[PDB]
């Protein structure tokens, strides 16, 4: 039941993505790996987080775990430190 | 003005290269170009825009070769995939992802010696201040210019009573 | 064929060598030609951005289909992205980049029109009223602001007012930049009707004709406005002559000055945005001459560069003496008034005088009409017949050497 | 009076920037856009299926799930403007999945 | 006094979250150091312009990290400085005797004993010994001498942000992120004290949760030692709590003397200048912290604002604030303490120039701190 979710990202979604980023031309296929490269890092980043937050001794993960695991992997969150 | 009308009537620098220039063209599989020339023949005057550029370049169709697309692009250009949108309606009751509903599972599993009363005007102070940063989200971007104050010391007598107050309204304050 | 063929090439040339002579160009291709455009005065710039925004006013010309008035808002790139240094390429050995992020141009509210738009003027004072010109006798006027964005499902207009006066259609309307609601209007009736409606009622919409021209005895081509004088106004008309009228003159027939043009017809006229003695108009004798105000019998300057009729001639809201005109040459000439007796080289006189200060030749299509932008200088959009619009900048060292 | 046509109809990876001359100040990038542009609840429900994945007896902030959205999306932008630069240097316009990979390779992901 | 925001390229736009002076050299030149994400160190070397402005130039670059680096202090001596990074290493380096490195700095001891992302470092009093910090919840002490562990603190149940130690060698001051303060003496080894709760008489804790959005709670001895500097403190006036530092005296760790409430933002980082003044002249009354024959000024850093009090004040004399968009990072010392080098978490650092005896006069001689 709970486990057909990988296609919830939406076309219009995507083609705003690509909208902002500054194309005009696109894949057709693409979209599928667009949501797969999405999924990774997802994945990464939140198996970070919780080693973060169970090593934080915690249960409820904070979005400060969502910092550090966003410098574990090397980018910068802007606004919320 | 009217009356005499009437009257008479009866890498290298920025600034060593010039001005960002930019090209675009709709009818291009080629992407829109803008970079900076610095190309200077005399062959090329606006008074003969089409005379021959010798040793400049080759008069070649490079759009072609550019892009030629031949695939399924979806003509993201325009006039499709703005205006769409689609609603939901969702479930929230098991796992609450909410600012009062995550304090409770936060306060239920994780319990510390805190007063209940003291936990309920903390809960109260967080919501506060989530609902003044929502409405305060509509300011958007705000230019910030920067403050700065000088040694004031108890000393003088003749500095601004302003920055006089404002240092005093950071008072430390000593406990007994 | 052997035309089609050597304006294609012409065209591929002016693409290859646009580089080296423009410095702004942004073309797109419309669903229908346009016979008018036309700027906003207000622009956009979001903070935060790195770009402008602008707003213009075109129709649609369809043989067969439901013409629209269109107001299509263009992306412009911001002055301080005008300098950045964002890569550089070792083969063009400059700060270039193809890249994809760019200005476009958006179609923003259609408006259902009774037949091709003739002309598109706007309140000097207020962008929400635009006054449309009809292949009808009638007059209309639209507001985007009272009307749904989208065009109206019903192929009838829906015009906020309609005005009367006039027997057929016409290409002549202006608007009073110094009085509100004064309309000059000209049609082939060999009428010029003046309209006002600062006066009509909220739910009126049929206005009468206030004031009715007839000195003109052939096809009155264009009227307008001074842009200083409260009351003072000129028509040019098929019969090359030059007439000019007061409002305040109890004779609607007799002119209160009469100067022939040319020796062919004349289609426009255009004023100083700045001065108020100057006047340009363009004939169909590839001729356009300057007339001072002070003296009509004599032209001030007559500049010949093109090799047949000309349209439109449009003055410059940036710089008082910059003028320029195109017709159906397919090219648009920028002319100088600092160059005027000036010795030059033969060498640069083959093409023409050297009152011509640049040439734009982009057009597939004869240039239906142009249109200066008040904001930004030297930013002019120009559209071709065959439904092509382009906005265009120069060479900044053509004008500032 | 004008002769009248009849229209037809119309149809070096790494940009480091050297430690002087740069005074870059973009302010737009400081602050966050407020403008989710994705579907918030494909994105939870996504996010609570592999969090079960990973563990269960879990909560979560929307703080915290909105913090992994923009997350997301800079991701997005940072790849994708780099998969727009290979694909000019790559002579290209229409984007490839494999352009996505060499940019990516091009971080080191 | 005049603030100079640093709008050159640092690390090519990634935030800073370290930078130290060199103390060896009491010379107006000076060699700084700082950290990035970039995994790059990057020396710069820094002095007064003509019109006294504090101009920069790149020295050197470190780029043997794996990861992002956090801390980055210097010996006392300085000639010795201590790096460390995410990739749960620490490497010690020296200036040995390439295009854009005008000096090569080389990797001398290789230490390890932190295998997770490291927070903070501190040196000894002599340079010889060290205290480290980082995300293990550990506190870890190490002979430069020998660059071997030797100790081990595993008494914390949250992230340690800040350790210090005793400049005169017999304390060793840690907080936990979970609003645990607490002191290690040298040979004992143990925790001497631990402070966490407060009576009024309510008690509370007096330093803030996880719940900040704060990645630092660096703080620093005196260089007296005799006062004992924590911020991210809390006081709770009334029905809400609010953002201050405490100050401790070696009479007693358990309550400090007072605090400095801070409104507003929170306090980050403390850092005290290591170079003394004489006592300005002053009413004899209670507003200074402490009483000492010789006074001593220090900087604060909160959430974005920076404050300077001295010895014989209460409030700040010097006020900063509104000048980098993002959150503080680290805040530094310059050796003859003319240059106060503010770095924050936007991707730019700032300067403050400080003209000669603008804070007093420095002691003619040192006073010896007793071991």
């Amino acid at each position: 039941v709970l486990r057909d979710n990988i296609q919830g990202i939406t076309k219009p979604a995507i083609r705003r993505l690509a909208r902002r980023g500054g194309v005009k031309r696109i894949s057709g296929l693409i979209y599928e790996e667009t949501r797969g490269v999405l999924k990774v890092f997802l994945e990464n980043v939140i198996r970070d987080a919780v080693t973060y937050t169970e090593h934080a001794k915690r249960k409820t993960v904070t979005a400060m775990d969502v910092v550090y695991a966003l410098k574990r992997q090397g980018r910068t969150l802007y606004g919320f430190g | 003005l009217c009356s005499q009308l009437d009257q008479l009537l009866q890498v290298p620098e920025r600034r060593k290269f010039g001005r960002m220039k930019l090209l675009q063209f709709c009818e291009n599989h080629r992407p829109a170009y803008w970079g900076t020339w610095n190309k200077k023949t005399a062959l090329i005057r606006a008074r003969d825009p089409w005379a021959q550029d010798t040793k400049l370049l080759d008069y070649e169709v490079d759009s072609d070769e550019e892009w030629e697309e031949e695939e399924p692009g979806e003509s993201l250009s325009h006039s499709e995939g703005d205006d769409d949108d689609d609603m939901g309606e969702d479930e929230d009751e098991d796992d609450g992802f909410f600012v009062p509903h995550g304090y409770l599972s936060e306060d239920e599993g994780v319990t510390e010696e805190c007063a209940d009363p003291e936990n309920h005007k903390v809960r109260q102070k967080l919501k506060a201040k989530e609902w003044d940063e929502f409405l305060a989200k509509g300011k958007r971007f705000r230019v910030l210019q920067p403050v700065k104050i000088g040694c004031v010391w108890a000393a003088d007598r003749d500095c601004a009573g302003d920055d006089l107050k404002v240092l005093q309204q950071f008072a430390a304050c000593f406990l007994e | 064929a052997v035309e089609e063929r050597v304006i294609n090439e012409e065209y591929k040339i002016w693409k290859k060598n646009t580089p080296f002579l423009y410095d702004l160009v942004m073309t797109h291709a419309l669903e229908w030609p346009s016979l008018t455009a036309q700027w906003l005065p207000d622009v956009t710039r979001p903070e935060g951005k790195d770009f402008s925004i602008h707003r213009l006013v075109l129709g649609t010309h369809t043989s067969d289909e439901q013409n629209h008035l269109v107001i299509a808002s263009v992306q412009l790139p911001n002055d301080d992205a005008q300098f950045d240094a964002s890569h550089y390429d070792s083969e063009k050995g400059e700060f270039g980049g193809f890249g994809s992020v760019s200005g476009k141009i958006e179609i923003e509210i259609k408006i259902n029109h009774e037949g091709e738009v003739n002309r598109a003027r706007y309140m000097p004072q207020n962008p929400c009223i635009i006054a449309t010109k009809t292949p009808s006798s009638d007059v209309l006027v639209f507001d985007y602001t009272k009307h749904p964005s989208k065009p109206d499902p019903s192929g009838e207009c829906n015009p906020d007012l309609r005005l009367r006066g006039h027997q057929k259609e016409g290409y002549g309307l202006s608007w009073n930049p110094n009085l509100s609601g004064h309309l000059l209007s000209a049609s082939d009736d060999h009428t010029i009707c003046l309209w006002d409606i600062s006066a009509v009622p909220k739910e009126g919409k049929v206005v009468d004709a206030k004031t009715i021209f007839t000195g003109h005895t052939a096809v009155v081509e264009d009227v307008s406005w001074h842009l200083l004088h409260e009351s003072l106004f000129g028509s040019v008309a098929d019969d090359q002559k030059l007439m000019i009228w007061d409002t305040r003159s109890n004779n609607t027939s007799k002119p209160s000055h009469s100067v022939d043009a040319h020796t062919a017809e004349v289609n426009c006229l255009s004023f100083n945005p700045y001065s108020e003695f100057i006047l340009a108009t363009g004939s169909a004798d590839k001729t356009v001459a300057l007339w001072d105000l002070r003296n009509l019998k004599l032209k001030l300057h007559s500049f010949e560069s093109h090799k047949d009729e000309i349209f439109q001639v449009q003055w410059s809201p940036h710089n008082e003496t910059i003028l320029a005109s195109s017709g159906t040459d397919r090219r648009l000439n920028v002319w100088d008034l600092s160059k005027i007796g000036e010795e030059q080289s033969p060498e640069d006189a083959e093409d023409g005088p050297p009152e011509l200060l640049f040439i734009h030749g982009g057009h597939t299509a004869k240039i239906s009409d142009f249109s200066w932008n008040p904001n930004e200088p030297w930013v002019i959009c120009s559209v071709s017949e065959d439904n092509i619009m382009q906005v265009w900048q120069m060479a900044e060292n053509i004008y500032n050497d | 009076a004008r002769t009248k046509q009849t229209a037809r109809k119309s149809t070096k990876k790494p940009h480091r920037y050297r430690p002087g001359t740069v005074a870059l100040r973009e302010i737009r990038r400081y602050q966050k856009s407020t403008e989710l542009l994705i579907r918030k609840l494909p994105f939870q429900r996504l996010v609570r299926e592999i969090a079960q994945d990973f563990k269960t007896d879990l909560r979560f902030q929307s703080s915290a799930v909105m913090a992994l959205q923009e997350a997301c999306e800079a991701y997005l932008v940072g790849l994708f403007e780099d998969t727009n630069l290979c694909a000019i240097h790559a002579k290209r316009v229409t984007i490839m999945p494999k352009d996505i990979q060499l940019a990516r390779r091009i971080r080191g992901e | 006094m005049k603030v100079i925001t640093c709008e050159i390229a640092w690390h090519n736009k990634e935030p800073v979250y370290s930078l130290d002076f060199q103390h060896g050299t009491a010379g107006r030149i000076h060699r700084l150091a700082s950290a990035g994400v970039d995994t790059n160190v990057r020396i710069w070397k820094v002095e007064k312009g003509p019109d006294g402005k504090a101009i920069v130039e790149f020295l050197s670059n470190l780029a043997r990290h794996t990861k992002a680096v956090n801390v980055v202090r210097f010996s006392p001596t300085g000639e010795i400085l201590a790096s460390g990074g995410d990739d749960a290493v620490i490497l010690l380096w020296k200036v040995n005797d390439a295009q854009l490195n005008k000096e090569n700095w080389t990797v001398v001891k290789t230490l390890r004993g932190h295998l997770e992302d490291v927070y903070d470092i501190c040196w000894a009093t002599d340079g010889n010994l060290m205290a480290s910090a980082s995300v293990d919840n550990t506190a870890i002490i190490w002979d430069v001498s020998k660059g071997q562990k030797i100790s081990i603190f595993n008494e914390h149940k949250s992230y340690v942000q800040g350790v210090t130690w005793d400049p005169l060698g017999q304390y060793v001051a840690t907080l936990s992120c979970d609003r645990v303060l607490r002191v290690y003496s040298i040979q004992k080894k143990r925790v001497a004290f631990n402070v966490s709760k407060m009576l009024s008489a309510r008690s509370y804790r007096m330093f803030h949760d996880d719940s900040m959005k704060s990645f630092f709670r660096r703080l620093s001895f005196t260089p007296d030692g005799s006062l004992l500097l924590t911020p991210a403190g809390c006081v709770e006036s009334g029905e809400n709590v609010m953002n201050t530092t405490y100050v401790f005296s070696r009479k007693n760790l358990k309550r400090p003397i007072a605090h400095l409430p801070c409104p507003g933002k929170a306090t980050l980082a403390v850092r005290c200048c290591p170079v003394y003044f004489e006592l300005r002249p002053v009413v004899e009354t209670g507003v200074e912290l402490m009483s000492l024959p010789y006074r001593l000024v220090f900087a604060v850093a909160s959430e974005d604002s920076v404050l300077l009090y001295d010895t014989q004040q209460s409030f700040p004399f010097g006020y900063v604030s509104n000048i980098h968009y993002h959150t503080l990072s680290d805040i530094s010392w310059s050796s003859d303490g003319a240059f106060l080098a503010i770095s924050s978490t936007d991707g730019y650092c700032s300067f403050v120039t400080f003209e000669k005896d603008e804070l007093g006069i420095p002691l003619k001689e040192k006073p010896v701190l007793n071991m």
